[PDB]
């Protein structure tokens, strides 16, 4: 997170952290409380995130589903739900930590790479991750949407 | 008749007349082949000195070809290194420890640190060691105060265990030209130092960075950004004025 | 590098003052605008790949010779070496943005750049539209007044170019 | 004292590299005496484990000819 | 090139070309003639291959040619076709190169970034990569094909 | 590495000893073999992807405890190395086959693998069922002639791990 | 650097064409020659010593100043620099003759050649001379249809140091 | 031999073997034939071919065997013969690869070393394998004459 | 770098001619000097820190606005680099008087120093006066003797500046 950032870059120079950093600190364990409310209110609500990202995504790109589609089937298509929830527990934890680093460090490192050898489309990852994003972000209100809706771009980013 | 015109994918692809001297231009307009025509060497092989020996010493005699700019047999540069690369073909030693100790020897100081000044010596070893020209003034300022206080070796090594080099080379590849694209200025410096033979000029290709410090005219303040700023102030102090009392 | 209070800053220690009046009026004025260069920069940054999306497109309609073959950027390398250097142009003129300073575009930017793009035949003049190309895009995404801010940089890194 | 002969191993985090890489990964190495607090550092940084370093050249507690 | 290759890497290694390099420099030029009429064969029939693969990634495909898809309207889909067109005189000149190297230096190192910026699907690339292996190697004998494949193939892994 | 040539060459090396008849028979046998070989070798080189996919498919059907988490293969990172592995292992074992000898095995994908699996974590038994599972979908895609061949050069993989 | 073949691919990519008869023509050209060069080129390898033993004979017999104190080749060093400059100009006209095209001794050996000769003294017709001198020898070892052919990248050699 | 080096030139880019290399390793299977036979030729006239070779070689260079030479007294004239052997040995393993890489791993690494320790002069032997290589190209037809010919030669460059 | 002896050595190389009696003068007078040369290197090598200290301070006692600010040595950062350019002329000063010889001083020191210091804006004329002030003090400390020989070697780094 911004402090293990911090740490990380005050260990490059071999210095203490300067008070600039630690005000830093400061500022990231002030909000913490609100993010915290907000990754419970988006790990409450995920199973209905799920649904709606999912039917979403069906609807507006059937192919998947659909005969020929790597989607299609009832334990593929309980695959691809799967993966729409691992993504949204990956952004919770970004949401706690501040930053992308665990959403990196678990989903986005090798995901070509992983998505290639699962004929897994990615564009059908990145309109799954808009279509999440667009059911999130309706959730919340519209403070938390805009920093929710940030980490689910940087996602869709990667997938793209 | 049966008339077939001529596809639109045809014109949408045509390229502007060219006579002799464009397409020459054109062929050798962007970053040059070299950056692709090349070889890096790395030391892939943990397997011991008895098989691949023909590649490990090409991995050799590349490290003392980007370490001297050439071949150095004239100055006996194998019996040298000898026990060096005995070490290296045992595997008790990698590629970078290699390097470091070419670039710390005597033949390294007699051919590129005593014939320079103290810049020049820091663009040179950057050169060799990095792939890259100096980088910035901090840069300078860092190896010009190692040289000034600890001397040749210390700076060879200041060089060698930064972290550049070790995300750049690792352990095990021989350095080479980066074709650095960031940051500014080190593309264009980087290609007159490695379009250079070896002892083309003595003169300091990097001698600094000219200071951003100040500029003259320009202040900003006239930009309506700032002037609205200005503008927004005046209305600060009057509403603290206005918070006084009346009389 | 330098930034607006930086630069107050280096200007009385050059002379070796404490802060007078004037000083203190320089340095709120920058904390004034300091919610606005924020905003400027985040819409910037959300929409930087949309930006560069739409200068490219249009440097390459007013200008085809770049893209068709035998063009300084034809090829798929070279193509996305220009639309590098468009996003870098971008990132860097949000940098100064945010400082409220062009000392990051002479000294990390402009430093080299005109004889790096004649040791490359890269035309500098289709490179200056290509910046007014990313102005013209950015103005309309970021509002009036930041478009105006932007714009200072902008013509900046043209005139350092040009 | 002036030889350290250190074993560790270096994993990969940032990303998964084309070339193989197993020259990088687990290896053993010699490093003189005033390279190894930059070096263990360096693994260290790079999120590395050592696995053993030993005493090969010299001998402890050398008050000179180190 | 072949020849580049050899002297590249005799040159790296400051060294004049080993009997082995001559011997494949050999071998390089006695297939010349063969990989000529092999390109002579794609070049008369370029204008085939470029329609019959855009029908056929068309018909595949059809929402790229629909309204609100990357090649709809005349202009875009005669663009589409002069990418098709680009890349199989890339397919040609890497067939007399004897390597893809040729293709490799034109049209694939940046290739996701261009058509990122493009806004240029890579999966639809890849079905127009294929369709222009299957129409062209219909054109060609048994052996040649196998040659000729083998560049379509690296492009087609080039692109996805 | 020497292949099954530098073999023979080698073993008449260490003996000081000109060709002979027995070598010729050995020679020509490798040349009877080489057309195979061949075959084989492009065959994978065609469909080395497709195989790597149904083979990683299978293994982690059989156990899907790996790629869930609290497995060794769960992240991004950590599937995208498992099936790295899995190529690597499937174009030396092609490599070993074209050679017709098994030295590059040991020389650069055997050497260090088992203390680098032990020191990170990586399970054997499961490595080795991957490369098992890559065996019988490659035998069936090169033909029941060369099956066997790299099924020989396969199983020195696993043995090796194993 | 362009070999024959990498030449026409260029031209024919700047100018966004296909290979037409006249294309074809040259690429047929280069392939009959290459038998030739390939003999050639393998010659000069193995006599590449003799070259340069007998050319530094006939230039430092022409021009006996060149080794006697106050020459520019008078030491071991400068001498052996001297040598080492034969062979790097026989070697990279034996890989322009391989190649079919003066592009890589523009590239790799003109480059800075001049210059450089000028900064550290070193006679450029003295230079000329022992090119020629290569010339002559290389082209009584290849025979004669090589011979004219090596003499094209000589003469390169030396007009560009000329 | 032309497999190994395929293969590690394969490695050097981390892919499967190219149709090109393939072709090469089918056109030297296919060509073990006529090697082996040329490999026979030279091996049964081993005898003849060592003293044709150092009868010519001390015929041209009489000081090798003459008082103060190296080769002089029986002794060291049998140890000459013995390297010629050596190498004539080297050569038809050479011929069986199909390339030079046996007689360099078994008697050209450090072979100028090794000679000097043996106050052994390089003209000495560059003149004596090019003896050989006459007398060994006499026994040939011309075709395979060039290519034993082209080993010769390169050791010969190699000890020179 | 070269000293007197070696510059005779060179000097009669390049004439390919031994040694005739006026090299042999040459040598006894520098083999004459080098005791003086010798104590004179020592005592600066045991007084250098006072040296750069008595001289800094008689420099910015007679150019007071070098510290303070607004002068290119007011901050700590330039007022190290000040001192450590000094004791770059003290050390390389000594050198040169041990050699006999200025060679060392255009090799290490004055090749690009004006170059360096016009683009960092270093005035040039105060940093000759530092190394006047630096020739007074080690004239001062190494005596009537060997004061003449140093400032010969201050002098030319001073005339190499300015
Ligand atoms: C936490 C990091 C992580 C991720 C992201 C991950 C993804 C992942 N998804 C998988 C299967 C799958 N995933 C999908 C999902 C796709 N189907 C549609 O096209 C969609 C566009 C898309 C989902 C939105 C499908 C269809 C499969 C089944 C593939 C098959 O069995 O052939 C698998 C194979 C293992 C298994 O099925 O249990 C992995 C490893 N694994 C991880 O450890
Ligand atoms: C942060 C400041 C900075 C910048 C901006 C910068 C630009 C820069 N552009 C380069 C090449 C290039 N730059 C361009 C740019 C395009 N050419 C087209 O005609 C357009 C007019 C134009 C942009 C709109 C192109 C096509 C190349 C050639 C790349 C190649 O040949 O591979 C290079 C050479 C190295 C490389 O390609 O990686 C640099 C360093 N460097 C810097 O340090
Ligand atoms: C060129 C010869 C060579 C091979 C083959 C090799 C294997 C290898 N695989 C690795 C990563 C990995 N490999 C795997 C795959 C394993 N775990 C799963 O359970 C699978 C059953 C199984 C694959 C079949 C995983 C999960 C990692 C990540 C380990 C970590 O860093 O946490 C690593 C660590 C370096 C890296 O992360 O890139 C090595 C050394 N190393 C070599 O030098
Ligand atoms: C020689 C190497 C090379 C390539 C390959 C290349 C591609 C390329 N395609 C472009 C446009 C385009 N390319 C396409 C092709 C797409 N349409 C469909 O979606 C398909 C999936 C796909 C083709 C099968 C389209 C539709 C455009 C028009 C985009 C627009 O005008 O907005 C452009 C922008 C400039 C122009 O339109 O002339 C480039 C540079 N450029 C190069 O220098
Ligand atoms: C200052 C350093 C330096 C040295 C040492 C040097 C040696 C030198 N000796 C030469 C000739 C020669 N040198 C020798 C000497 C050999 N004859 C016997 O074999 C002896 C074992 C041995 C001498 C003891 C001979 C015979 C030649 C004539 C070679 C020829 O013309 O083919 C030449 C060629 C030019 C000439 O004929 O003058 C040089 C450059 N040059 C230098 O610049
Ligand atoms: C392949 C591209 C390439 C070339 C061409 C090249 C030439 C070259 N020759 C050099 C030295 C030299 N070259 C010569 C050659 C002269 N001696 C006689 O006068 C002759 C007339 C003449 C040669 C026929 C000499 C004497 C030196 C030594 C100069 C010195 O050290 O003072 C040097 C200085 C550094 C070094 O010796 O490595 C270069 C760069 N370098 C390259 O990387
Ligand atoms: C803006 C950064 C900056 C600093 C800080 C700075 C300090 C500084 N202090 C100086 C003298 C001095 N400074 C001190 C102060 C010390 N004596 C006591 O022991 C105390 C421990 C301590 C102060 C609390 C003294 C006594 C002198 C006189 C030394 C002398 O005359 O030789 C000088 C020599 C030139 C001059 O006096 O004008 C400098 C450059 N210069 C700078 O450009
Ligand atoms: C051995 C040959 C050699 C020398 C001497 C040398 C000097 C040198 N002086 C420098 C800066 C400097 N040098 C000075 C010293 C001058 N300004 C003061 O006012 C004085 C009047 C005067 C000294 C008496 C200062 C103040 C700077 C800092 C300039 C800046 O950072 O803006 C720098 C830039 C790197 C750094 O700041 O650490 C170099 C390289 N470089 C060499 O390769």
């Amino acid at each position: 997170s911004v402090v293990t950032k911090a740490i990380v870059s005050a260990d490059a120079e071999a210095r203490y952290l300067s008070p600039g950093e630690l005000d830093r600190i400061r500022g990231f364990v002030s909000s913490g409380e609100r993010r915290l409310r907000v990754a419970q209110t988006l790990t409450e609500s995920r199973e209905r995130i799920i649904k709606q990202a999912g039917d979403q995504l069906f609807q507006k790109r059937p192919d998947l589903v659909s005969p020929g589609g790597n989607a299609y089937g009832a334990e593929r298509t309980a695959s691809c739900l799967r993966d729409l929830d691992y993504y949204l527990r990956l952004v919770t934890f970004g949401i706690v930590a501040g930053d992308v680093t665990p959403i990196e460090e678990i989903g986005v490192i090798g995901v070509k790479e992983m998505y290639r050898n699962l004929e897994v489309p990615l564009p059908g990852m990145v309109e799954a991750v808009k279509a999440m994003k667009s059911v999130a972000t309706g959730l919340l209100s519209g403070d938390d949407s805009a920093e929710v809706g940030y980490y689910f771009d940087y996602l869709a980013g990667a997938l793209a | 008749p049966s008339f077939e015109e001529t596809p639109k994918f045809i014109e949408k692809g045509t390229a502007p007349d060219r006579a002799l001297p464009q397409i020459r231009s054109a062929i050798n307009q962007g970053v040059s082949k070299k950056r692709d025509q090349r070889k890096i060497f790395s030391t892939v092989g943990i397997q011991t000195s008895l098989a691949s020996r023909t590649e490990f010493d090409a991995l050799i005699r590349a490290a003392y070809r980007q370490v001297f700019e050439r071949d150095m047999d004239s100055y006996r540069i194998t019996e040298v290194f000898s026990v060096l690369e005995t070490k290296l073909r045992n595997r008790e030693i990698t590629t970078k420890e290699f390097i470091q100790a070419l670039a710390s020897s005597d033949l390294y100081r007699k051919q590129f640190f005593e014939p320079y000044p103290p810049t020049k010596n820091v663009e040179l070893s950057l050169k060799h060691l990095l792939g890259r020209a100096t980088k910035d003034q901090a840069e300078l300022r860092k190896y010009n105060q190692i040289i000034a206080t600890q001397g040749f070796k210390p700076f060879i090594n200041a060089i060698l265990d930064s972290k550049e080099y070790g995300e750049v080379f690792g352990d095990g590849t021989v350095p080479y030209n980066r074709y650095p694209t960031l940051p500014a200025a080190n593309f264009p410096n980087t290609e007159i130092l490695y379009n250079q033979l070896t002892k083309q000029s003595a003169e300091v290709v990097v001698p600094s960075f000219k200071p951003v410090t100040s500029p003259r005219g320009m202040d900003m303040s006239q930009t309506p950004l700032m002037l609205q700023a200005m503008g927004d102030i005046a209305e600060a102090e009057q509403e603290v004025a206005l918070q006084k009392p009346l009389f | 590098m330098q930034d607006a209070i930086t630069s107050v800053i280096n200007t009385y220690d050059v002379q070796g003052k404490y802060f007078d009046t004037s000083a203190f009026d320089k340095l709120k004025a920058y904390y004034a605008t300091g919610e606005l260069r924020v905003r400027a920069a985040g819409t910037i940054s959300a929409n930087a790949a949309t930006i560069i999306k739409e200068a490219s497109a249009k440097l390459f309609s007013n200008q085809p010779d770049l893209v068709r073959p035998g063009g300084n950027a034809y090829t798929t390398r070279r193509y996305a070496a220009c639309v590098r250097d468009m996003d870098y142009f971008l990132r860097y003129a949000t940098y100064a943005m945010l400082a409220g300073d062009t000392s990051i575009l002479d000294e990390r930017v402009l430093n080299g750049l005109k004889e790096t793009y004649n040791s490359l035949g890269v035309p500098i003049s289709s490179t200056v539209q290509g910046i007014q190309a990313m102005k013209e895009v950015t103005g309309s995404l970021v509002g009036s007044g930041a478009a105006k801010e932007m714009g200072v940089y902008f013509d900046y890194l043209s005139s350092g170019l040009s | 004292t002036r030889l350290f002969k250190v074993t560790a191993l270096i994993p990969s985090y940032k990303k998964v590299r084309g070339g193989r890489e197993l020259q990088n990964t687990y290896f053993t190495k010699l490093v003189e005496y005033d390279r190894w607090f930059a070096e263990q550092q360096r693994i260290q940084k790079q999120g590395g484990k050592i696995l053993s370093v030993k005493m090969v050249a010299g001998k402890p507690g050398l008050n000179t000819g180190v």
